[PDB]
């Protein structure tokens, strides 16, 4: 029926794909998530929202996926999108192995989602899958690689990037403070905490509050290990001892 | 009852969580001007339904609400009378196909479920409207005895003690209550007064036989039966004596 | 036979608090070896492996399949798979194709990733799950598995023991079939470590 | 199956969704193509100059095949769906014709492919306008262009994007048998095409070539410097 | 029907002055055993035609089926026009033809008489949808066996009237049950006429059996 | 009373009432009656059949259809839909007997065309049909039978009834009748006296009047009413319109 | 493959081998072959042993959804019409030959479900390959409404017969016996068979395989 | 016949999927639903209150076992909760053939999930007005898990939905730790009901459930009592 | 029969393969070639029946070079073999099976040379060397006598001639000239052809 239908998938008068731009305001207010490439691994942080402490925390990780033996991804947005986006990431890097009997490239795996979300955007009617993502990985290719994807079906390769709520200062910061080629992944943690520090404002970053993932080369085997407490507390003091140190 | 958007017109939540199209559907369930009494005893369930003639040519035998659903199932339809032959259609072939694949009788339960989630794809989905018509089935359970459910456009099904839908549900719905707060350990006799009791205290009418139809099951004859006009006029006159 | 065209050769065996899965590495077309290093059992976990032999073709499409399915299994559950949920999994992909099969009969060889203890089990061409305490074997010299197994297999073996009893099986059952052998590779699944080992065979 | 008329005729005879398309493509960054002697030059605009990105993966200068390679001015994902669907093509012509595509075929698959959306039932027009540049078998260069409506014309020189109609001018008022005369010229006259609406020179520039008999070459930022210079050395006088 | 189960044998029917005749005996065999023995098999599918039909049973009552539907629609749209003869054969023929094609034939032969308009139609229809016009049509072994008695008699006197008609499908009949192991005594003999379709039975055909003594 | 709620037969309004539908009887209220009354021995229809140029052939646009060798059928409204469900009702018989090997009873057929037409006030994606008509037949083993369906889909055994623009007066007519204990040879002619008093002269010019029954005179098949019977027939109807 | 099943006094008592071969060659000498339909039915299996395992499976699955749904102890009817549809729709093509019997509100019912789809309800069903000697047992000694013992001890004896008369069947007795108030799944109920013990040693001394190349990998 | 094939539930300008926070909304209307996860278990509870004593309140369930280990109870719509207790018990089945082991209840809470997303995207559709607690034990741990119309399942250790659900979960907060047994937990879940609930609660009024190394199983009215009575 | 072999050294993998196209009891060429570039660095060697050796070379052709473009980099040669027997796995149960017999040659920068074998099953099989039709049971004997892993490509290239002239010397068939082609860091290389 004309009368009840959304009309998702039409251009507006000004050109623009009203429905993208919605779902880009919902991932825009979700929860911060930024990747920083290092010369000897990536990672992942992102702001978990929930903090309720009636939850249990019974996984892996609640907002880093594992995608394959060599990738990982975070999630802005809607968790329900992101949930069948992340299943249909796992079947696209296993589909890949089973044809070439090797590990996916980071940039296909990208391609490939970003392909369902653009047929999600050029036809069908249905909206779009409200989940921006950022991906982290390995290949024998390009090496450790960082990819940004949008709703729309858009992806970047991005050597510092944050998706989420208040993802224009942390980029900025990023932007300031990352240094080309010569990042280590100490120095990319301590830039990352350093980061949800001014971007999580309100919640004065405890490390309750954020969830860090490495994915790192050992042994010719990638190792993604979410990062532990005990660890995450240190690297906070660190950064507490860094800004005291700051007004000496 | 806020409203936005296309809320009033197809199976989508209003602001506070409610669909409009439902509530529309038990309107048009009252809009059929009939009200329907159910009510269950110790060995035995009655459905006793308002039987009105508007015009002298019509064949009153072919105007009944009370439906044979199986040979041990009987079934009173208040609302839209299209819609409730569909829905007895429906239970019919249900209950036939349980037992064409089950090899046992459905129970009474099984098939208000059944007609329950045929009424919740219906207020699921947006481009059929809820059918307005309210089902009351009774039959005898081997282990549970007697049944009385009924199953609403909601996609709502309960077992009740007593129960009725129509125009005049909540009066009904309080006599019946009454009664049963007593628990008087009712009898076969027992029930069927108390079911044309309450259609007539609701509606200020004192029966002639011919105006209401009474279909009854009994743990001693799971045959469902349609009584005729000499067993319901033989209990409206004990209704008269007492 | 279908079974016979590029003959194979595995069996799996229990010890105390060990497993032993082993195979054959011949490669072949009817009488023709192609290849003496052709990978009939799998690893799939860091205790659990999976041996397939039958149909080059299918051993190779079902090992493949079966490492796509487990590694969404894993994906989606967080664990490492169960030895009988294996086994499980493995009898649904084989049942699937039950009127098309694949001419594979697998053997899975495992400890459980919680208790360690051993398993071992055989299934048939169409799913047919078998799970025995001494010993499992598949492949075009089955009998002599079985004569070689029953006549040696002792209960409660150490992984040294284990070991030997395994590669004496399986060495003296491949020299008496034509279309399986030119070397036997063994894995001795323990606890903490797992020592892979290929052994002198004839190469007739 | 959705089947919703998303691009209708409206009164005056317009088909508002390619309109609109083609205000998603007058939003694009800016791209440049010309033909020359024995050279193809294409040149995309890159106001995306954002300095933590990996140049590689937003490039906007794709190889559709061994000789044909195009640039694109509007949604990049449509984009990316376009030339993949072209690079299908190309493979799937050239096993059944044995030949290398021309370029005015794949131009007239694209074409197809974006009438096809212009006029099918429940999906919008691609919002992409493209520059199809290559080489012919007999070595004819050549240059097309594919606007969301789905019509191709093959032009000399040709903007599309923003300010395509400021680049046409100026490719109008600089395109003369001189200006082509060897590669270097139309190198320069591409980067001076795009220098006038690309907010600062060569770090907003984004320069492909092509060839005789050579793949599509991505000029290094280094030589697009150098070549900016030699622009601003031929300015000066 | 890839093998038939209960057979009826031959049909007859010959053209004669104002209509035809078709005789068929009452009996389905299963193989050699008689065990349908007063079956009818001629159909009146209107008015004005007739069908009987050799082969199986089953195909023939499906058809049979099919064939009054399309009698009763036809009477439900009461405009005049109404099913002739030449119709019922070109329909069936086509029916016929459609189901080999599918490799799923009907396993029956069937004879077709009607009269229409002051003629008098006989037509043939094969499980293989073979079609033909004579003035005398005979099915399986009433082919060899009636046939070349119906051909005798028409080619010398090429019209004949309703009684030597009926006197020729007699012997005919009388031939057959002599000479056919498939054949029954009881039998029926269906007319048509500008009075429309009579079906008489069950006929007996009388046999003689003297030279029983002589043989020896 | 509408303008939001009126849209499809999939949605309801406020008061539960599925406006197409009523759009749909709206329409056949507009139509020239047809009437059917049952006696004894069968049912006898008419119609009031409107010439509405004097262009046409005597018999253009029928309203008394024939679905089966023993069922009538009357209609009302549009005649495209009434042609379709003609044939929709053919179908059913001609499935029935196909597959259960004899006629149809019309209380099956009436049931089986009531939820073809119910069908199509449910959906946005179809319109109900905009004719009510009537099914008549009689069978020795059944006797006399007479339905009506409305566009919702309700049917109902009526000893006479009435569709069309002269619905009430062609059933007060009606009830004068005594039609339990008339036959078809007498009902023909009070039927021709029904159509020509409903009939307006001043605002319709001119009909023609079709009539048909099934019955025992009929054995059984639903025949146009011979030439002479419809010439009495009207001329008794003449008469007594004086 | 022997397996049989008995109606007693109070219930059903299913019994069944523990022989699986592969042609003239044992596999398995302790396969289980009564299976679990449902907490009150069981089915043992014979035939094609993929088949009859995924087709019990599937049911006792149905089964299951459909006692959660009803709420009720499932009926052994429903099991079986669900079988025999099933396996008629496969038109024979699934080898699954069934002996089920379980005890619901109706009473004790014991069934034999052929691989066609038919189904004969029977106080006593032998099937599978040694089908005959079990039958043979039952013949001779079944009498109506035994006690448990004295059904136990019949089941036993017919698959006894089954294992000692027939060469593909063999190395244990499994007895499955459903009552109302009780389930016991006995299992193995008796071990007619016993490998003898091995005389002579032939144990394999470390050292004595040649080992050509190694690899040790070490595990957490 | 066809049905629409668009999506009723679409970001708004505000960037938000308004129909998600409707049936949320629904949600938040219904009848409270507490769970409560006890060292050794986990208690689902929620009011039956009838609005009459006509009702048979044996007849229906809300707090309905999915498999032999898993149970769940809703706060919503109840039909909804009907259709989404028969869609888990059909994927518990399939995970149970597929791989002849229970199915983990974090699989059947993500599958459950999966048909909410489904029905958030799909055409012609309204989401599920039914939040969705699943209990369930494996591995030898308890679980407790919440299902949001939208299908964003979230592990708990203790939540309240439905009515008064913040002042629910504050009372939780405050009177909950990890060392409460199952009987604890089941006091607990009691008050926490009685915290909303008005008038006298019964056995017949309130639907309980556990889930144990023995499974889970509704409590049946006489353990009820016992339960209540202890307060 | 048709005839494959390929020998795989140090830092080349050479191929030859007989040229005869005969459809009858006549040679209908003398010049034809089996063997199919799928990339710079990748020779796909097939034989079987007519029809289906050149349309499913094609296919595999059309994907590898499909790859190529679509993200830049070439396919290794064990991807593309491993991509060639996934295919033809697939079609071996299909309703239009291809009925070939493959030998894939390639060379990568990492993995180094590379020899893969694929009977008309879909059975692959990484071999030092390998050899197709009925030429392979004449000339296998010989890559068993004299082949070593460390062969140099001149002597690998006399022990491809002693083979062929095993072939000439006690084979039925005539096969007179053959294709040889050797893939290097450097490329696919071709070869004079030895004839006799
Ligand atoms: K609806």
């Amino acid at each position: 029926s004309r009368r009840y239908d959304s009309r998702t998938t039409i251009f507006s008068p000004e050109g623009r794909l009203y429905q993208v731009e919605y779902a880009m305001e919902a991932i825009g207010h979700a929860g911060t998530c930024l990747g920083i490439l290092a010369n000897d691994g990536v990672l992942l942080a992102a702001e978990r929202r929930n903090i309720h402490k009636l939850l249990d925390e019974v996984f892996f990780s609640e907002k880093i996926y594992k995608l394959n033996e060599d990738m990982a991804c975070s999630v802005a947005g809607i968790t329900s999108d992101a949930n069948v986006l992340t299943n249909e990431l796992r079947l696209i890097a296993q589909r890949y192995l089973l044809q070439y009997q090797e590990p996916i490239p980071c940039e296909q795996l990208v391609t490939a989602l970003c392909d369902i979300k653009q047929a999600y955007t050029q036809f069908g009617g249905k909206r779009p899958f409200g989940v921006s993502l950022l991906y982290i990985g390995w290949d024998k290719h390009y090496g450790f690689q960082l990819y940004q994807s949008d709703p729309s079906g858009n992806y970047g390769g991005w050597k510092a990037t944050c998706i989420g709520n208040n993802s224009a200062a942390a980029v900025s910061m990023l932007k300031q403070d990352y240094k080309e080629g010569e990042m280590t992944l100490k120095s990319a943690l301590a830039l990352a905490i350093k980061v949800l520090n001014k971007t999580m404002d309100v919640s004065k970053l405890s490390a309750e509050k954020v969830e860090i993932a490495t994915l790192t080369r050992e042994n010719g085997k990638t190792v993604i290990r979410v990062l532990k407490q005990k660890e995450v507390e240190q690297l906070i003091k660190k950064h507490e001892e860094e800004e005291a140190k700051a007004e000496r | 009852g806020s409203s936005a958007g296309f809320d009033r017109h197809i199976t989508i939540f209003s602001p506070e969580g409610r669909l409009y199209q439902v509530e529309y559907a038990f309107k048009a369930i009252n809009q059929g001007g009939l009200t329907s009494v159910a009510v269950r005893g110790k060995d035995c369930a009655v459905i006793v339904t308002q039987k009105k003639v508007p015009d002298k040519l019509l064949d009153s035998s072919t105007v009944t609400h009370l439906f044979k659903i199986t040979e041990n199932i009987g079934c009173v339809m208040t609302g839209m009378t299209a819609d409730s032959r569909s829905q007895v259609q429906r239970a019919r072939y249900e209950a036939a196909n349980w037992k064409y694949k089950y090899g046992y009788e459905i129970p009474v339960d099984m098939l208000c479920k059944r007609i329950a989630d045929i009424s919740q794809v219906y207020t699921q989905n947006a481009e059929m409207r809820p059918l307005g018509c309210c089902m009351i089935l009774i039959g005898i359970d081997e282990e549970q005895g007697p049944q009385v459910y009924k199953c609403d456009p909601a996609g709502y099904y309960c077992g009740f003690k007593a129960t009725a839908a129509g125009v005049k549900q909540t009066e009904s719905t309080s006599f019946l209550e009454k009664k049963v707060k007593k628990k008087f350990d009712w009898t076969f006799e027992q029930t069927v007064e108390t079911a044309i009791t309450c259609l007539s205290t609701v509606l200020s009418i004192d029966f002639k036989p011919s105006e209401i139809e009474v279909g009854v099951v009994t743990v001693e004859n799971p045959k469902f039966r349609i009584l005729t006009e000499a067993e319901i006029d033989a209990h409206l006159v004990a209704l008269a004596e007492r | 036979s279908i079974m016979s065209y590029n003959g194979g050769a595995v069996m799996a065996m229990k010890g105390k608090n060990c497993v032993a899965i082993a195979a054959d590495r011949r490669f072949g077309i009817q009488a023709q070896m192609v290849t003496t290093d052709f990978q009939k059992i799998f690893p799939m976990g860091d205790r659990l492996y999976i041996g397939l032999a039958g149909l080059a073709t299918d051993v190779q499409t079902v090992a493949q399949r079966l490492k796509f399915r487990l590694n969404l299994y894993e994906l989606k559950e967080g664990r490492q798979i169960k030895p009988y949920t294996l086994m499980s999994m493995v009898a649904n992909l084989l049942y699937e194709k039950r009127f098309g099969p694949y001419y594979t009969e697998p053997v899975i060889a495992g400890l459980d990733p919680k208790t360690f203890k051993p398993f071992i089990c055989s299934l048939d061409l169409i799913g047919c799950p078998m799970v025995t305490d001494d010993f499992v074997v598949s492949g075009t010299c089955a009998e002599q598995m079985y004569g070689m197994c029953e006549s040696l297999w002792e209960p409660n073996m150490d992984p040294d023991h284990l070991f030997e009893t395994i590669s004496q099986a399986m060495l003296n059952a491949v020299d008496r079939d034509a279309v399986s052998g030119m070397g036997v590779i063994v894995h001795i699944i323990e606890k903490d470590k797992i020592t892979t080992r290929t052994l002198k065979a004839r190469m007739d | 199956s959705y089947d919703r008329a998303i691009t209708v005729f409206s009164p005056d005879g317009h088909l508002f969704q390619v309109e609109y398309a083609q205000e998603a493509v007058k939003k694009g960054s800016t791209a440049v193509g010309v033909r020359g002697r024995d050279i193809v030059v294409l040149g995309v605009e890159k106001k995306s100059v954002a300095k933590l990105q990996d140049e590689r993966t937003v490039r906007k200068i794709c190889a559709l095949d061994d000789n044909v390679c195009m640039a694109f001015a509007g949604l990049t994902a449509d984009a990316r769906i376009v030339i993949n669907r072209a690079r299908v093509e190309c493979q799937s012509h050239r096993l059944t014709v044995e030949d290398p595509v021309t370029v005015e075929y794949i131009t007239r698959y694209i074409a197809s492919l974006k009438q096809r959306y212009t006029q099918s039932n429940g999906r919008r027009p691609f919002g992409i306008s493209a520059l199809i540049v290559g080489f012919d078998f007999d070595g004819t260069p050549r240059l097309y262009q594919t606007d969301p409506s789905g019509t191709y014309h093959a032009w000399k020189a040709n903007a599309i994007g923003r300010g395509a109609k400021s680049v046409r001018e100026f490719l109008e008022k600089n395109y003369t048998d001189e200006a082509i005369e060897t590669d270097d010229l139309t190198i320069k006259l591409v980067i001076k095409a795009l220098l006038e609406v690309v907010q600062s020179g060569g770090k907003n520039i984004e320069l492909a070539v092509m060839r005789r008999d050579q793949s599509l070459k991505i000029l290094n930022p280094e030589e697009i410097e150098k070549y900016v210079a030699e622009i601003e050395k031929e300015k000066e006088e | 029907t890839q093998n038939p189960m209960v057979t009826g044998t031959s049909v007859l029917g010959v053209k004669f002055e104002g209509g035809v005749v078709i005789a068929a005996d009452m009996l389905g065999s299963y193989g050699s055993l008689a065990r349908f023995r007063n079956i009818s098999r001629i159909m009146r599918v209107n008015n004005s035609t007739m069908l009987g039909a050799s082969g199986d049973y089953a195909d023939f009552q499906y058809l049979k089926q099919v064939l009054g539907q399309m009698v009763i629609d036809e009477e439900l749209l009461g405009d005049g026009h109404s099913y002739s003869p030449r119709a019922i054969h070109s329909w069936l023929t086509r029916a016929m033809y459609s189901r080999r094609s599918k490799m799923n034939p009907l396993w029956n032969t069937m004879v077709i008489g009607g009269y229409a308009d002051g003629e008098s139609f006989l037509g043939y229809v094969d499980m293989l949808g073979v079609a033909y016009e004579a003035p005398s049509l005979a099915t399986g072994y009433g082919a060899y066996l009636a046939q070349p008695l119906l051909r005798e008699v028409l080619e010398k006197q090429p019209v004949l009237s309703q009684t030597e008609a009926r006197d020729l499908v007699e012997r005919c009949m009388r031939v057959l049950y002599y000479r056919d192991a498939r054949s029954y005594n009881r039998f029926q003999i269906a007319t048509v006429t500008e009075k429309g379709v009579e079906i008489e039975g069950p006929l007996s055909t009388e046999t003689n059996w003297d030279i029983a003594h002589m043989i020896s | 009373i509408g303008t939001g709620y009126d849209l499809s037969a999939s949605t309801f309004s406020p008061d539960g009432r599925v406006f197409q539908v009523e759009y749909a009887m709206k329409a056949v209220e507009n139509s020239s009656t047809a009437i059917g009354i049952r006696c004894k021995d069968g049912v006898v229809f008419g119609v009031e059949k409107l010439v509405l140029s004097k262009l046409y052939e005597e018999g253009s646009n029928k309203r008394l259809f024939n679905v089966d060798r023993h069922v009538g059928m009357a209609v009302a409204g549009l005649l495209a839909d009434a042609r379709s469900l003609a044939d929709i009702a053919r179908e059913e018989a001609s499935n029935f007997r196909s597959n259960f090997g004899y006629n149809i009873p019309l209380k099956h057929l009436a049931d089986r065309v009531a939820m073809y037409v119910h069908a199509y006030t449910l959906y946005s994606a179809v319109r109900p049909f905009g004719c009510s008509f009537m099914l008549g037949s009689y069978s020795v083993n059944d006797g006399a039978q007479l339905y009506m369906i409305d566009p919702s889909g309700v049917s109902y055994g009526y000893w006479g009834c009435a569709i069309g623009k002269a619905r009430q007066a062609a059933k007060t007519e009606i009830e004068k009748l005594q039609m339990k204990e008339m036959t078809c040879r007498d009902i023909v002619k009070e039927v021709a006296k029904i159509i020509y008093i409903v009939h307006d002269e001043v605002k319709d010019k001119a009909f023609e009047l079709e009539l048909s029954w099934v019955g025992e005179l009929t054995n059984g098949r639903h025949e146009i009413v011979p030439k002479d019977i419809r010439e009495e027939a009207e001329k008794y109807a003449k008469e007594s319109l004086k | 493959t022997t397996i049989a099943g008995v109606v007693y006094k109070d219930g059903i008592v299913l019994g069944a081998d523990t022989r699986a071969t592969e042609g003239m060659v044992v596999a398995d000498k302790n396969c289980s072959k009564i299976h679990f339909i449902s907490p009150n039915i069981y089915c043992c299996g014979a035939g094609t042993a993929a088949d009859t395992d995924m087709t019990t499976q599937l049911i006792s699955s149905n089964l299951e959804l459909h006692s959660l749904s009803t709420g009720r102890l499932p009926r052994v009817v429903t099991a079986n019409r669900m079988l025999k549809q099933m396996l008629f729709r496969y038109q024979g093509y699934i080898g699954a030959a069934l002996v089920l019997g379980g005890v619901d509100v109706t009473g004790p019912h014991l069934y034999s479900i052929y691989p066609h789809g038919s189904t004969d309800k029977l106080p006593y069903v032998t099937m599978g390959s040694g089908s005959l000697a079990a039958m043979a047992v039952f013949e001779d000694k079944f009498r109506p409404d035994m006690e448990e013992e004295e059904a136990k001890n019949l089941v036993s004896e017919a698959i006894a017969a089954g294992i000692f008369n027939d060469l593909g069947s063999g190395s244990n007795i499994d007895l499955c016996v459903i009552s109302k108030n009780k389930l016991d799944f006995l299992r193995p109920y008796t071990v007619p068979n016993k490998k003898g013990t091995r005389l002579g040693r032939y144990r394999c001394e470390k050292g004595t395989t040649a080992v050509l190349t190694e690899k040790i990998t070490p595990l957490e | 016949e066809r049905g629409y094939s668009f999506s009723l539930t679409t970001f708004s300008p505000s960037g938000k999927l308004v129909q998600i926070e409707y049936a949320l909304a629904a949600v938040a209307g219904g009848a409270p639903s507490v769970g409560i996860k006890a060292a050794n278990g986990v208690v689902l509870a929620t009011e039956k209150k009838q609005k009459s004593i006509l009702y048979d309140e044996r007849s229906v369930h809300k707090v309905e076992p999915i498999t032999k280990h898993i149970g769940l109870v809703y706060s919503g719509m109840g039909p909804d909760y009907r259709v989404l207790v028969h869609r888990a018990r059909k994927l518990a089945q399939q995970y149970y053939l597929v791989y002849q082991e229970p199915i983990p209840t974090a699989q059947l809470v993500q599958r459950v999930a999966s048909v909410m997303q489904e029905y958030t995207q799909s055409g012609g559709v309204r989401p599920f007005g039914v939040s969705l607690l699943i209990c369930g034990w494996n591995e030898g741990r308890p679980y407790l898990f919440q299902s949001d119309p939208s299908g964003a399942y979230f592990a708990w250790k203790a939540t309240a939905m439905g009515k008064n659900y913040v002042n629910g979960k504050t009372f939780l907060e405050k009177r909950y730790n990890e060392d409460l047994e199952l009987e604890d937990a089941i006091h607990t879940a009691i008050l926490t009901l009685k915290e909303s609930f008005e008038g006298q609660m019964t056995e017949d009024n309130i639907e309980v459930g556990i889930c144990n190394e023995a499974g889970f199983r509704r409590l049946t009215p006489t353990e009820v009592k016992d339960y209540l009575a202890a307060i | 029969m048709e005839y494959l072999i390929g020998i795989q050294g140090p830092d080349y993998v050479l191929v030859a393969s007989d040229r005869v196209a005969a459809s009858n009891i006549v040679q209908m060429k003398d010049d034809h070639d089996k063997m199919f570039k799928m990339s710079e660095k990748i020779l796909l060697l097939c034989v079987g029946e007519a029809g289906d050796t050149v349309q499913f070379a094609e296919y595999i052709q059309k994907n590898v070079q499909l790859y190529k473009m679509r993200n830049g980099y070439e396919l290794s040669p064990t991807a593309a073999a491993n991509f060639t027997r996934r295919n033809l796995a697939d079609c071996l149960r299909s309703r239009t099976p291809y009925h070939v017999n493959l030998l894939l040659a390639g060379y990568d920068e990492h993995e180094g040379p590379a020899l893969y074998y694929m009977d008309y099953l879909a059975a692959l099989a990484k071999a030092p060397f390998a050899a197709h039709g009925y030429g392979a049971f004449l000339t296998l004997s010989i890559l068993d006598r004299y082949y070593t892993p460390t062969i140099s490509r001149e002597r690998a290239v006399e022990l491809l001639r002693k083979c062929l002239e095993e072939l000439q010397k006690r084979f039925i068939l005539n096969l007179p000239t053959f294709s040889v082609r050797i893939i290097d860091k450097n490329g696919i290389h071709d070869l004079d052809n030895i004839s006799f």
